[PDB]
């Protein structure tokens, strides 16, 4: 029932519900920088919806409950152990950037289905475009390996390549000794485990790779740490904006009809986000295989198509 | 555990052609997205010397 | 076939087909092709992951439903066929006695077939 | 008579023309778009001979056609030659695999 | 040494099986590597008319 | 526009539907064209530099064939005067015309078109052309099939068949294979086509359903090499079931009714004393059945490793519906029982 | 015509069935069908026991299908090692396979058509390579089943046009059609292929020196319930073809049985010698099963009314022992996770009862007096005899390495001395004693009347 081409014959058109405030915006910073904050009061202040940044369980925000399953069972990947141990042998730094890639590749789908169904405006913490410079910084510092690296730029340009850049895109310049206090003052015990040299190198890729080539892609709002926290100030740049730069203006009704069926079909969205590249790290071998995914049956709501499963409750099932 | 297929045996029938040559030696598999990239820019546009007659 | 005369094309069961006996309902060639339509029913469940044997009954049903009734007449059509091949077939062998004549059977008192011995 | 037979092989180097590619595609769909006109000359030569009147028909409606494949096929030598540039059949070749 | 390894293990099963596999192993490389030169499959199609309705003549 | 792309699909059908209900020599060629016309947009809807290719491969190909068609029937007119769709009343120009159908067909050496295009175009795309247009030209050969020269149509079936399935294990693509495959299949149901034309329709149709049944799986998989494939048991393990029953189904091997047409077929071949010729066919379909378990090898029978990513996959679920695909599986695996329906075709 | 309905009736059986009631339903109601086709050989006389148009039976079918019914049972105790850890859906299909597999054993004998035994006959592969290749334990079980399936199809398809060949020629082909509207055949050169069409099908079912090579390559790696069902009655379908398609190939089997016959004859030695020398447990009753399978060869090429019934008597007695060390193979195999004859010795002294039937299974493959083996082959001695006094000097010496290599997996494995690293073998369960006792008591239990084995011409 969902949109698909019968929709569009009939008369389900989607550049007519597009507004002037229908705008896709990802807030951006350093580690710990408090541009999560900048996302949400952008987000109530427009009335601009707020998604938060893509977590390891973010895919169990939107499957089942909503409620993070086990790590075991939903990617076998823990960010405290990227945290603690880097260099682990098992190769949990690849496992924590290819599945957080999915994660945000998964958010900005949804981000983007919202925004072209309804046309209310979606804020989300970082994107895909921001994803790939967690990685960089990872092989700047010995983190990773570059097969790893030739396996991920070459998923992120099959997969992001028909998707377009967000409306704006705004960046908050926090210095690396200010995140250090602000993760210092956290407390929580796996961000010691730190290099102030992945902190720079996290920060250098930002502005010389994703800002540049963001700003002739889409709007780019360089934002210094203390203007941050004026969410009034913030709010009427992005009010009056040009919002033409980029190839969102020349967009008609046939093409964005591409988009939304690309992105309203999940299994498709990340179709491509599981390429045969025969990694040591990424591969999880046959009998791994089925025994997690023997372990993904019987749990609750997930032997069955939604809305089928009896440990559910759902009823009617003989006529349904 | 019987023995289940490992990433070598994947190998196997894993390239352009599972069961190689000389000539194929050099081939490489299609792209997984099924679209070659753009090539170098082909733009040549011509030079009009306008004026001064 | 294609080319016998008296022959409407595109048109199915015709105006003496009708003369044969139809077929049973508690044919076996039919019901089997019900039974194709019940595993036709159940395995629909399998590739959208639902309860092969207790998930909507009324797709099921209609599965079966839909391959009894086309069954049916093309098991009628089936017959159909059959007897018009076999109806011709006898008027040729009739009206050309010449390439078909009758051997003067005789019993195996007379039949000189040769034996094989075999040690 | 020996007009037929001037305007068969005609047809024979075109055919000839046609399915052999030396440098670009447009000389031989050029030769696809002339080999019409043997055929055109051909099925025409018959009709007026045997003064068959309605058969006029078809020399008019196999042009509509026979020009109609070269409107579709300079039509997709468009499309080759934004990404390949040329129009190289020797070029043409990336599904080498 | 003559029973089983010469015969069972070695001759009798590189006699039929093996060499029928490597008969349509040889030589099935050039029937799939083909360059993709739309020249060589065209030139290709002139010989098997010529061959059809010239050199075996179906016709004649 | 899903509108106009719903046109061109009804046109590429109007067309081939054109073929199959004209009576004049003229007409026949129209419906061609009417397929040809439309069918090279839905070639490449995709827009790639290998729908381009593939586009332009099967473009040169099939206006030659079916330019190469006309003088076919005009030196019939030459010779005959006449444009019903009968016996041709001249020799030569009919075997013109045979090479023109199979060059539609792929069966000789003409065939290197289909698995070069396969590859370059979608899947959805490629299940058209091989399961479309593959009835045009077989009622034009269903037609003329009184005067069709018995070595001619006899030797351009065995090397459709040879050639279709010998380099068949040689293709790590599926689509590649299955255009191997489906040589293979051309050559099967126009070997009968001289001998009996209800044979003919029979391995169409069994061929048909087998095609929609395996493209239509293979696009709920979403696979585009074995390696792929192979990575479907971790999510569906069902389809990757079929997957390889299909397979077999494919290669012939009873009760599966792909053993529907070689068991049809030998039947009245043998019966037209041709029993070397059957012989020779049954013999290397093996080749058609080896690559066919490879790829059942690598998909259902054995596991294979995933991707991390891949248990992600588990938790959505696939939103296309892809109408009637139960039905085309079991009409492609359960269905030698119910053999005598020859006679229904007949 | 009874056997079939209940047989297909297990299939929702099993795959319906509670979690862990799966084996148990499965296993009773294999034995209560045990019943109605114990109900088959009984028999009628020289006619044979035509019960309806489709089906038939007579005392050649009916010591197979009354094996093949009681055969399931068997694999499905011997599957109860390894299908444990296996998920519900897996565990429920292996048994999908097995029923699947009943089914066309079960209907290939009792066919009354060429063409419908043959369908059926072929239809049998489809659910073993499922069984070899998916639950096969090593690694060139992949290679299995293309050796398998790819050497019966090189014979079995020219077999289909030859079939055919003989519908449009006289017409039909029903097992009493041919029998009563027989034709000698000319000793035309066309007639000397349709004589090889026919026969190499069943041929390449039936090992032979030289188109053997899947013998090994099947039943080592094959699961154990592939393995004997593969071994037992799987070999036998070739036996009950050639037994049935000889009844139009005469005169032209006598001139014609030459090349085949002798073959059969040396490499029956040599099969039997390459036991002697041999590094795999496997892999000795897989080369023994060849040269007892080669010796009926021999039987049938004779034609001869006592080289029939030996025959016959040797195909049950074979597959049922065939069968018996190919579980105690497993037991083996699965306590030392190996197949290397050399690794495990001395069991007989830690497992007494398990040697008892490694005991009478060696002893009865041995074939000697009064059991079904020495009563099969002794027939087939006195047939070949008369055939041509120098038979006994080659059949004879086939017996000299046969009562090697029996004892020689005897000695090795269960005499001797234990060897000292192995702390896995434990005492043994009641399943594969009783495995091993439902094996032996019907073979033995057997001898006292077995003219329900002997076959149509006792
Ligand atoms: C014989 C017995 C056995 C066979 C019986 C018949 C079986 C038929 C099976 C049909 C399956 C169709 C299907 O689901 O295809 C999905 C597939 C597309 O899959 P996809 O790429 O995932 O879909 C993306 C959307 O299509 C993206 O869509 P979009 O946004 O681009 O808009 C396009 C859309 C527009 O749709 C609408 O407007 C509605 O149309 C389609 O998607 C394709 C279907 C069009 C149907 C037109 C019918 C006209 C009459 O489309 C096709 O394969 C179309 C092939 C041509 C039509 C089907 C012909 C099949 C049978 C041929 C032989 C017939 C027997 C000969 C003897
Ligand atoms: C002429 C007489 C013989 C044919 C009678 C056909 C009656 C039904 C007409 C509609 C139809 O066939 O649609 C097929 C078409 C198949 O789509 P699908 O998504 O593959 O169907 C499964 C869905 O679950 C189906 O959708 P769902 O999951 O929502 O389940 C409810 C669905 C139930 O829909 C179905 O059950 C689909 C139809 C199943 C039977 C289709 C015909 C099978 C072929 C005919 C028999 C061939 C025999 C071959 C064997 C012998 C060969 C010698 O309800 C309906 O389709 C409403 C009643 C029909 C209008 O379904 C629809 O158009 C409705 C959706
Ligand atoms: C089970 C295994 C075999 C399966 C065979 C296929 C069964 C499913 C498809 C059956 C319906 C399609 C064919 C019949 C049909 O609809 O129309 C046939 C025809 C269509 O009209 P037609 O006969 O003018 O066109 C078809 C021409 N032949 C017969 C050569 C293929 O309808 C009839 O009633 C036939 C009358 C003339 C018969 C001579
Ligand atoms: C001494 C032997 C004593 C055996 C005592 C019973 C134990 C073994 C029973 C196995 C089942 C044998 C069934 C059988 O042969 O026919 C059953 C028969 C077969 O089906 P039926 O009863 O329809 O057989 C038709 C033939 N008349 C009409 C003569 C009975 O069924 C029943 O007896 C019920
Ligand atoms: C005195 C004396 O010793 O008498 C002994 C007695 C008599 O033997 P008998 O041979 O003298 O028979 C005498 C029969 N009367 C009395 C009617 C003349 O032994 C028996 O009664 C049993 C002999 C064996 C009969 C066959 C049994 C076969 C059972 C098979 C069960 C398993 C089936 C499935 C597996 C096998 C498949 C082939
Ligand atoms: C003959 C059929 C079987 C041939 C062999 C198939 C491959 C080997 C067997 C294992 C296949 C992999 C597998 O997972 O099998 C079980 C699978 C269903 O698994 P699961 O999703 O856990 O089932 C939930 C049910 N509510 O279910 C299946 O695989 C079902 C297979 C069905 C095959 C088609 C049958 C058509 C009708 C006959
Ligand atoms: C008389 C009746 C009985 C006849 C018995 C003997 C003939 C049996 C059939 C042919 C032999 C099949 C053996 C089993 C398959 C096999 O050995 O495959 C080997 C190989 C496997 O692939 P891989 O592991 O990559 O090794 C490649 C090595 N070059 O794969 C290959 O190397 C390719 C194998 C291709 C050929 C096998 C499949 C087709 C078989 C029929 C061929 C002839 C058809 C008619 C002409
Ligand atoms: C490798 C593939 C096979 C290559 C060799 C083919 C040999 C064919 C032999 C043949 O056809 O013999 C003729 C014979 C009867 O011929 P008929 O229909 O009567 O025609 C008039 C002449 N007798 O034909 C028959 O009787 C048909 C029955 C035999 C068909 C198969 C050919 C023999 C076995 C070949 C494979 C052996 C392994
Ligand atoms: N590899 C990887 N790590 C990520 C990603 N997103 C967040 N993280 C990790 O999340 C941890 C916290 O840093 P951030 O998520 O950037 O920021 P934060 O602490 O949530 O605070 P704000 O920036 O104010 O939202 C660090 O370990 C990051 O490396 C991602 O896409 N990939
Ligand atoms: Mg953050």
């Amino acid at each position: 029932l969902q949109y698909g081409p019968l929709a569009f014959v009939l008369g389900e058109r989607t550049t007519r519900k597009l507004t002037e405030t229908s705008k896709v915006i990802t807030v951006d910073g350093n580690i710990c920088s408090g541009k999560g904050r900048l996302a949400r009061e952008i987000a109530e202040k427009l009335g601009l919806r707020h998604f938060p940044e893509a977590g390891i369980h973010y895919a169990d925000s939107t499957t089942g409950d909503g409620k993070p399953l086990d790590v075991q069972l939903s990617g076998n990947c823990s960010l405290e152990k990227f945290y603690d141990d880097p260099k682990s042998n098992d190769g949990n730094s690849y496992r924590l950037q290819s599945w957080l890639y999915a994660s945000r590749l998964l958010q900005y789908a949804d981000a983007l289905e919202h925004l072209l169904s309804t046309g209310q405006g979606v804020v989300l913490e970082r994107s895909i475009y921001s994803d790939f410079v967690f990685l960089e910084a990872m092989y700047r510092q010995g983190f990773i390996r570059k097969q790893c690296v030739e396996h991920y730029n070459e998923v992120k340009k099959v997969t992001a390549c028909e998707y377009l850049p967000p409306h704006v895109v705004v960046y908050v310049d926090v210095p690396v000794p200010e995140i250090q206090s602000r993760i210092q003052k956290k407390g929580n015990p796996h961000e010691m485990k730190i290099t102030a040299a992945y902190l720079q190198d996290i920060e250098n890729a930002y502005k010389k790779t994703f800002l540049p080539e963001m700003s002739e892609k889409c709007e780019v709002l360089q934002y210094s740490a203390r203007e941050a926290e004026d969410a009034e100030k913030v709010v009427e740049d992005i009010e009056y904006l040009k919002c033409d730069k980029g190839p969102w203006p020349d967009q008609d009704d046939r093409t964005f009809h591409r988009l939304r069926m690309l992105v309203q079909n999940k299994l498709e969205v990340l179709n491509y986000t599981t390429i045969p590249v025969y990694l040591p790290e990424i591969t999880i071998g046959a009998h791994q295989s089925d025994r997690v995914f023997q372990k993904f049956t019987e749990l609750p709501g997930r032997k069955y198509s939604p809305g089928y499963n009896e440990d559910v409750g759902d009823k009617w099932i003989w006529l349904k | 555990r019987q023995w289940q297929p490992d990433v070598e045996w994947a190998e196997q029938f894993g390239g352009a052609v599972m069961y190689p040559t000389k000539e194929t030696a050099h081939w490489k598999p299609p792209p997984w997205n099924d679209v070659d990239p753009p090539k170098d820019t082909l733009v040549s546009n011509l030079t009009l010397n306008f004026g001064p007659q | 076939m294609s080319g016998r005369p008296g022959r409407v094309p595109l048109q199915f069961l015709p105006n003496e087909a009708r003369s044969l006996p139809p077929p049973k309902l508690t044919d076996p060639r039919l019901v089997y092709m019900g039974f194709l339509g019940y595993c036709s029913g159940l395995i629909d469940n399998a590739i959208r992951r639902r309860p092969v044997v207790s998930a909507g009954l009324h797709r099921q049903l209609l599965y079966v439903t839909s391959f009894v009734f086309f069954g049916y007449y093309l098991l009628k059509r089936q017959d159909y066929m059959y007897a018009l091949r076999d109806h011709d077939m006898f008027a040729y062998v009739k009206s050309h006695p010449e390439d078909f004549p009758e051997k003067d059977k005789k019993t195996y008192g007379e039949i000189l077939e040769e034996f094989h011995p075999v040690r | 008579p020996l007009v037929y037979m001037n305007i068969i092989m005609a047809f024979a180097i075109a055919l000839a023309g046609l399915l052999m590619y030396r440098s670009h595609l447009m000389s031989s769909l050029l030769c696809l778009e002339g080999m019409m006109l043997s055929l055109f000359i051909m099925s025409t030569l018959i009709i007026l001979n045997t003064h068959f009147t309605l058969a006029n028909m078809m020399p008019i409606i196999l042009l509509v056609f026979a020009a109609c494949e070269a409107a579709l096929g300079l039509s997709l030598l468009v499309m080759v030659s934004n990404t390949y540039g040329t129009d190289y059949v020797q070029n043409l070749n990336l599904l080498q695999c | 040494k003559s029973a089983s390894s010469l015969l069972d293990l070695i001759w009798l099963e590189t006699i039929l099986p093996k060499t029928t596999s490597f008969i349509q192993m040889k030589m099935s490389i050039m029937v799939s590597n083909q360059k993709g030169l739309i020249k060589l499959y065209f030139l290709s199609f002139l010989i098997t008319i010529m061959i059809s309705m010239t050199l075996f003549n179906y016709h004649e | 526009n899903p509108i106009i792309y719903t046109t061109l699909i009804m046109t590429v059908m109007s067309g081939t539907m054109l073929v199959m209900i004209s009576s004049h020599w003229l007409l026949i060629w129209i419906g061609f064209e009417m397929n040809l016309l439309a069918m090279i947009p839905v070639l490449m809807k995709n827009f790639n530099p290998r729908a381009t290719e593939a586009a332009t491969k099967y473009f040169l190909t099939q206006a030659t064939a079916s330019m190469m068609l006309m003088m076919a029937i005009i030196i019939n007119l030459l010779y005959s005067g006449q444009w019903t769709i009968t016996k041709m009343f001249n020799p030569v120009a009919m075997t013109m015309m045979t090479m023109a159908l199979a060059m539609k067909l792929g069966l000789s050496p003409f065939h290197f078109w289909v698995p070069e295009v396969t590859q370059g175009i979608s899947l959805q795309a490629g299940l058209l052309l091989l399961t479309w247009q593959k009835l045009a030209p077989l009622s034009v050969l269903c037609q003329i099939s009184q005067s069709i020269n018995p070595n001619l149509m006899l030797t351009m079936a065995m090397l459709s068949i040879l050639i279709g399935g010998w380099g068949g294990l040689n293709q790590t693509q599926l689509r590649k294979i299955m255009a191997y495959s489906s040589i293979a299949h051309m050559g099967w149901m126009t070997a009968v086509l001289p001998y009996n034309t209800t044979m003919t329709i029979l391995n169409l149709l069994i061929y048909i359903t087998m095609t929609l049944a395996m493209f239509m799986l293979l696009i709920h998989s979403s696979a585009t090499t074995t390696l792929s494939l192979s990575h479907t048991w971790n999510k569906m393990p069902v389809i990757t079931s079929l997957m390889m029953v299909t397979l077999l189904s494919m290669g012939g091997l009873p009760p599966l009714s792909g053993f529907m047409p070689k068991w049809m077929i030998i039947q009245e071949m043998t019966k037209n004393e041709s029993i070397i010729m059957p012989t020779l066919m049954a013999m290397t379909a093996l080749l058609n059945l080896y690559f066919y378990m490879r790829l059942a090898y690598s998909s259902s029978l054995t596991m294979f490793p995933s991707t991390n990513n891949m248990k992600m996959k588990w938790q959505f679920e696939h939103t296309k519906q892809m109408k009637l695909l139960p039905t085309m599986i079991v009409l492609s695996t359960l269905v030698l029982p119910m053999t005598p329906a020859l006679s229904s075709l007949n | 015509l009874k056997i079939i309905i209940p047989t297909t009736m297990l299939l929702p059986m099993t795959w319906m069935s509670k979690h862990n009631m799966i084996w148990i339903n499965a296993t009773v109601h294999s034995l209560l069908i045990s019943l109605i086709s114990l109900s088959l050989l009984n028999q009628l006389g020289e006619n044979s026991l035509n019960f309806s148009l489709t089906f038939f039976s007579d005392s050649l079918s009916a010591p197979l299908l009354v094996l093949t019914t009681w055969l399931l049972p068997l694999m499905l105790m011997a599957s109860q090692s390894h299908l444990s850890k296996e998920t519900t859906t897996r565990k429920k299909l292996y048994i999908t396979m097995l029923i699947l597999l009943q089914l066309f054993l079960i209907m290939t004998f009792t066919a009354t058509e060429l063409i419908l035994f043959y369908i059926l006959f072929e239809a049998t592969l489809v659910p073993t390579l499922i069984i070899i290749t998916r639950w096969g334990n090593q690694t060139e079980r992949l290679n299995a089943g293309l050796y398998f399936l790819f050497y019966t199809l090189a014979g079995s398809l020219p077999l289909l046009v030859a079939l055919v060949y003989i519908q449009n020629t006289t017409g039909s082909l029903n097992f009493l059609i041919i029998h009563y509207w027989s034709h000698p055949l000319s000793n035309s050169w066309s007639n000397i292929f349709m004589w090889l069409a026919c026969i190499m099908a069943f041929m390449v079912k039936m090992p032979l020196y030289g188109l053997h090579l899947w013998l090994p390559k099947a039943h080592v790696e094959a699961p154990i319930a592939g393995s004997m069902v593969l071994a037992a009655v799987l070999l036998k379908l070739g036996g009950y073809g050639m037994m049935r398609i000889t009844t139009i190939l005469n005169p032209l089997t006598n001139y014609m049985a030459y090349p085949f016959l002798m073959l059969s004859m040396w490499g029956m030695i040599m099969t039997s010698s390459i036991c002697l020398r041999q590094t795999d447990l496997k892999s000795l009753i897989a080369y023994s099963s060849v040269s007892h399978m080669a010796l009926v060869i021999v039987a049938i090429m004779i034609q001869t009314p006592w080289s029939f019934m030996g025959a016959t008597a040797l195909m049950i007695a074979h597959g049922l022992t065939s069968s018996m060390l190919f579980c105690l193979a497993n037991t083996n195999y699965e306590r030392v996770h190996s197949r290397t004859m050399i690794l495990a010795r001395g069991l007989q002294t830690l497992l007494p009862l398990m040697a008892t039937w490694w005991l009478m299974a060696s002893l009865t493959n041995l074939a000697l007096p009064p059991s079904i083996n020495l009563i099969g082959e002794l027939f087939i001695i006195t047939a070949s005899f008369s055939w041509s006094n120098i038979t006994i000097i080659l059949m004879g010496m086939n017996m000299m390495i046969t009562a090697l290599y029996s004892l020689y997996m005897l000695i090795t494995t269960q005499r001797g001395k234990y060897t000292h690293h192995i702390n896995n073998i434990k005492a043994s369960f009641t399943r594969e004693n009783a495995l091993m006792a439902l094996h032996i008591l019907p073979l033995l239990l057997l001898t006292l009347n077995p003219k329900m084995i002997l076959g149509p011409l006792y």
